[PDB]
């Protein structure tokens, strides 16, 4: 949005990055930021169902990486002009070091999730993925 | 008009007016035209006292700051360009520029001519008169204003 | 019955410093508000020109939604859209307390009487009525 | 088909890539913040800010354009230090057209703020011409403070300071009266360099006079003496002027001083 | 408003003022439309060079009457025959008509008290009714004249948006 | 909630017809009517009584000053 | 060089001296034609070397010659 | 800075100074690789540190006293002796040896540029240190 | 740099000259002490100290001769 | 329950903030409750059925989660 | 501790101290303590003086490009900053600073003071004294330092 102000008299924010529309996520670790990132937007992007909203639907949980190699991260959400979340989902990502996609839920049979978990390539966490 | 009567009145007693001389910032405390004695005025002082003989007064001493946010004043051609062929369109009263840097000033008169005080810098003793614009036409500037009366307050 | 009126009122603008040169606000501004209980717009419908060495101008404006909703309280319109960098604050002074919804059952009772007294001419009654008929006259 | 269901955009089909994401040209951006430690700033866009990182003003931040820079044989080090100003618009640079690299390549005034600054009358005309170099051709720059400084192709050339006083030279018969002493000298007013484009006077920031002074002296010299002489030209506020000489190691001096009375 | 301004000036103080003068010459021509740009500009460059400003300085800079409060809180609404008597002052003979010189003396006197001793005030409305009085000599064929001053006084950007929506 | 006060009663004042007396208890019921437990009680010092308006008289102006207890 | 506004409200800035016939890089915005902005004033190699009184061809900076 | 020829046709225009192992940037012209043309000058964080005098780490350009140290002109001639300029009235500048021109207005900054007994040292001026 | 001499364009002598003026101070009096450092095209040198108020001056001027 | 001074920015823009440092430690911060302490808990209530005692009182301010002492 | 010692005899010394006198850079060879005889000396000679009682000798004049490099001192706060509310947590002893040149210094004392010289520049005979910090808390600079004897050689 190029032309709101939104100014107030006599009165303004501390923080900046305030009266405009930007939105700042913070967090020491892929799991952080991205609970932040799918949590602003979920609720309400709201649909005609009967019943609840994609929130119900996708667990979203579980999420781990690189905590102890990864530092404080400032990620702006503008950072892709008019891009969509997929876009901006893939910077949070920073592939391939963090594997995402979206895979049934076999612990919850019945509804989808969303997995965001470091790279099986290690030695460990190749011997944590089921045997098939 | 009221500038054009005045510019009238001074161009028939221009002749009689010998007694007041040219000077770079002349600002006599003396009314010239009160008084037979010889004074030294400059051309936004001779405005002064020649707009200050009717019910109009103006202020001191005039200078080129006046014209800017005073509002007695709204120009007619502005700085920067310089025709020869719009000359005949001026009405006489305009008050006239000179110099780049606003030097001196003037009052136009027909027949292509201007009233104003020429002479060496450092105190001249030559009286008031009147040229031909022809020479003086490379130093015009352009610049050109009119007075308004009905309006102002 | 008559339809209803849209509100309509002042809105102040504060600027920095005071304008160093002519200034033209574009047809159709928009001034609204960040208050989730008062969403409705507002647009002008005149153009208007800030002069310079002017710290403050006021413009009138109007609701674009007709009904009550445009009765803000004081200090609720507090955006403008297409707003320069020398715009400080944007504020309402009072209250706008203009706009009305549809004609009130009872008044419409009560000018029908008015219409069903007056049938007889030449009265005071016809009169009035011949005189309120006109939809800008009140009272 | 089923296959096709991917990332595109726009109304001819183009697959979305890394590309895309890359950032094709040069950008705008206003001045938020600057750190004056490091004197690197931070951009704001219309709804998003470059920089701002964890990183106070060091590790991190947005460099911008010095006149010349570098460092000398001895190894001390020399550079400029370019006014900054909050609010003003900056064009940017991407490094390698990547997103979060951001390098201030000039700044650029507003048509307004240009049109204020300027004092050349003419709406147009070739620079050749002779009477267009006369207003043409002039360096005209204003400092931080009120006061400015000008020059010009002609033989004018005028410096302000604090309060009414300045500094001005001509040539020219007919701009005699800009730099001339007669009676009490020209008025600031006088001056046409002094008003704003818009029909303003330039208003100096502080009205309190001035006090120069030009203090010489030494260390040395090639005859190897220790170098003791003194000299001042002092100038106060109440218009007092003071020459003298002065030798430090001897107790000696010689001074002409003026009064302001 | 002598007092008023006064203590604006006070209020900001000279250090402040001393700097920009020019721009906080216009908050005072602001608030106060009867002081125009030149008059706000010389009185304030008074009171810092001097340090105060008198009584003398106010007076000297636009004829005001100072010694006037009762202005403050009410003042005549010049009621229809108020205008009709004032005038007759103002026009006393009849060769002010045919001399303008004076007559222009005349008329700037009557829309300088008129405007400011008088609730209702104003320069275009006032002046068309001088007009109509000058040009009538004074007794124009009906009285609505002398209260007609009364009474009067108490696209492409969108349409391309719009219709790219609508396609 | 002063303003708002102030800018009701004004309201109040305006858009009034010609020739009606100033009545009081009207104008006590409107303004209480924003909020019978807010609001508590309501005085006045000199317009007690009805101000009876001649035939072209109307009662539009006036500068209202709140003087809370 | 510089421009901005001080907390007064007046507005300082600088001119620097515009030239015809003058070759200037230009830089459009987003990569998308008709918006040019001046980056900078370049000069001919002969102007550069008529307007330098430098005798030296060459050398590294650090010397002190 | 500016070039450009006369009406008459002589030439003028600058030749700022250049300085070896600085940081410059390019622009290639047409995205063309083998054609560069430098944009800017940009000097290292620590030299960037190293030639300012401003003690202030953050704040308002807007603010009064943030104006006193922010709006500085403060440059260094490829000599060491530099040149100073800022908001207030203070203006330095120095010349070969400890000679210096300098003037003031405030009475609090009357000893940058006083003359008492020997004058005010260069040392004592705040510009005149790193 | 082509083994030419650098031509001024104006061959007139210049007129140099230092006004130094104010306003006010912090004694809080007004300020009216003018002084200047004329100098003409003809080789004079005026230092003058003025107090205009006063009426009062006291100039070391320097003829051409 | 961080150490001293571990809080130092707000991981925000900060324009007008320059630095941010806590001079307390946290101690608020616990685990969930032990059996010993649910059931001290429920023998203080169990004692304080009789309200206007100094026990009762104990029970009485101690029944909001965050008092400890 | 040292400074603070030396700062409270200061203190209790200051009524007696009236023979000394305020210059601009006065630097004189006599020790104001040891002559009756009244003696011109600004603030780093009087510190100067003061500490040179002592063992300490420091060193002459004791200009301002003393505290860059001789080690004699530690910072507390930068310049730059200004804040009334940490002005409590400072102790006697500490050096102020005053000017945006540097050009005076002071020494801390409780209550919320400071001692140091004020007058007018051209050698005023005002004597040394004691003024509230509310109103020189404008030009305070934020500067802070403090001393320290024991690791110095």
């Amino acid at each position: 949005i190029q032309e709101v102000q939104a100014v107030l008299p006599e009165v303004g924010w501390l923080i900046d990055g305030d009266g405009d529309n930007e939105v700042k996520f913070t967090g020491s670790s892929a799991h952080e930021v991205m609970t932040g990132i799918i949590r602003r937007f979920i609720p309400y992007m709201k649909y005609n169902y009967t019943e609840n909203t994609i929130d119900n639907y996708l667990d979203y949980d579980d999420l781990s990486s690189w905590d102890e190699f990864e530092k404080l991260t400032e990620v702006s959400a503008f950072t892709n002009f008019d891009g969509s979340l997929k876009q901006l989902m893939d910077m949070v990502t920073a592939r391939p070091f963090n594997e995402l996609f979206f895979k049934n839920s076999e612990k919850t049979p019945g509804k989808a999730q969303l997995v965001l978990r470091k790279t099986p390539f290690n030695p460990t966490e190749w011997r944590a993925l089921d045997m098939i | 008009p009221l500038s054009t009567i005045l510019a009238l009145d001074l161009n028939d007693n221009l002749k009689s007016l010998s007694n007041i001389k040219y000077m770079f910032k002349g600002a006599p405390k003396e009314n010239p035209f009160g008084t037979d004695k010889d004074v030294y005025i400059d051309t936004y002082n001779l405005l002064y006292w020649l707009y200050l003989g009717e019910d109009e007064e103006l202020a001191y001493p005039m200078n080129i700051n006046y014209f800017f946010t005073e509002g007695r004043f709204f120009t007619i051609f502005g700085k920067g360009h310089k025709y020869k062929v719009d000359v005949s369109k001026f009405i006489v009263g305009d008050i006239l520029f000179f110099g780049r840097s606003d030097t001196n000033i003037g009052i136009y008169v027909g027949d292509g001519e201007f009233i104003s005080m020429m002479g060496k810098f450092p105190k001249d003793e030559t009286p008031i008169g009147k040229y031909k614009l022809d020479d003086y036409w490379n130093e015009f500037n352009g610049r050109v204003m009119r007075f308004d009366e009905e309006v102002y307050i | 019955k008559r339809q209803s009126k849209r509100a309509y009122g002042d809105v102040t603008i504060q600027f920095y410093q005071p304008l160093d040169m002519r200034m033209y606000i574009p047809a159709g501004t928009t001034f609204t508000s960040t208050r989730q209980e008062y969403p409705q717009q507002f647009e002008t419908l005149v153009d208007y020109y800030a002069e310079p060495d002017s710290t403050e101008i006021v413009v009138e404006v109007y609701c674009k939604e007709t009904g009550v909703a445009g009765n803000v309280p004081e200090g609720t319109i507090n955006t403008i859209a297409s707003g320069s960098s020398l715009i400080r604050s944007v504020n309402n002074e009072y209250s706008f307390n203009t706009g009305t919804k549809e004609e009130s059952q009872e008044d419409f009772k009560r000018r029908f009487h008015s219409f069903v007294e007056s049938r007889g001419r030449a009265t005071n009654k016809s009169v009035r009525y011949g005189a309120l008929q006109i939809p800008d006259v009140e009272g | 088909m089923v296959v096709r269901f991917q990332s595109s955009m726009g109304r001819s089909l183009k697959r979305v890539d890394s590309d895309d994401l890359n950032v094709k040209g040069l950008v705008l951006a206003t001045v938020s913040k600057i750190n004056y430690k490091y004197q690197s700033v931070e951009v704001k866009v219309n709804n998003l800010t470059l920089g701002s990182r964890i990183g106070d003003d060091g590790s991190l931040a947005v460099p911008y354009p010095k006149s010349f820079i570098g460092r000398t044989p001895e190894g001390s080090v020399f550079g400029t230090k370019p006014l900054i100003t909050e609010g003003s618009v900056v064009l940017i640079g991407f490094l390698n057209d990547d997103i979060n690299s951001p390098i201030i390549l000039s700044v650029y005034g507003d048509n307004e703020q240009n049109k204020m600054i300027n004092t050349n009358p003419l709406d147009g005309g070739k620079f050749d011409t002779e009477s267009v170099y006369k207003y043409s051709s002039s360096l005209y720059e204003i400092l931080p403070s009120l006061n400015y400084k000008y020059d010009d192709g002609e033989g004018t050339s005028i410096r302000t300071y604090n309060g009414k006083s300045f500094f001005s030279m001509t040539s020219g018969e007919e701009e005699k009266p800009q730099a001339t002493d007669f009676y009490t000298g020209t008025e600031y007013q006088d001056l046409f360099t002094s008003y704003y484009g818009n029909k303003t006077l330039i208003e100096p920031r502080i009205q309190k006079a001035p006090n120069m002074l030009f203090k010489h002296q030494g260390v040395f010299y090639d005859d190897g003496t220790p170098d003791n002489h003194i000299t001042t030209l002092f100038i106060s506020e109440r218009g007092d002027i003071r020459a003298s000489v002065l030798n430090t190691e001897t107790q000696k001096r010689t001074t002409q001083e003026m009064s302001s009375d | 408003t002598y007092s008023k301004i006064m203590k604006d000036l006070s209020n900001y103080g000279r250090d402040n003022i001393s700097k920009g003068i020019d721009k906080y010459t216009s908050k005072l021509s602001s608030k106060y439309k009867n002081l125009k740009k030149a008059q706000a500009k010389k009185i304030i460059e008074k009171f810092v060079k001097e340090g105060k400003v008198t009584e003398k300085e106010y007076e000297k800079i636009t004829g005001n009457k100072v010694d006037d409060e009762l202005t403050s809180d009410n003042r005549p609404k010049l009621t229809k025959d108020k205008l009709k008597s004032i005038l007759k002052e103002k026009f006393k003979t009849q060769d002010d008509f045919n001399n303008s010189k004076k007559k222009k003396k005349a008329k700037t006197d009557a829309l300088k008290e008129l405007t400011t001793k008088y609730r209702f005030g104003n320069k275009t409305h006032a002046t068309t009714l001088l007009d109509e009085y000058i040009k009538y000599k004074g007794e124009p064929p009906n009285d609505e004249a002398f209260d007609k001053y009364l009474k009067a006084i108490e696209s492409p950007l969108v349409m391309f948006s719009r219709m790219l929506f609508n396609w | 909630l002063q303003k708002h006060i102030e800018s009701v009663i004004r309201s109040y004042l305006n858009n009034l017809k010609t020739s009606d007396d100033l009545i009081i208890t009207d104008l006590i019921q409107a303004i209480m009517n924003i909020d019978d437990v807010l609001i508590y009680d309501v005085s006045f010092d000199n317009l007690d009584e009805n101000i009876i308006v001649p035939p072209q008289g109307i009662i539009r102006a006036g500068e209202i000053k709140v003087e809370l207890k």
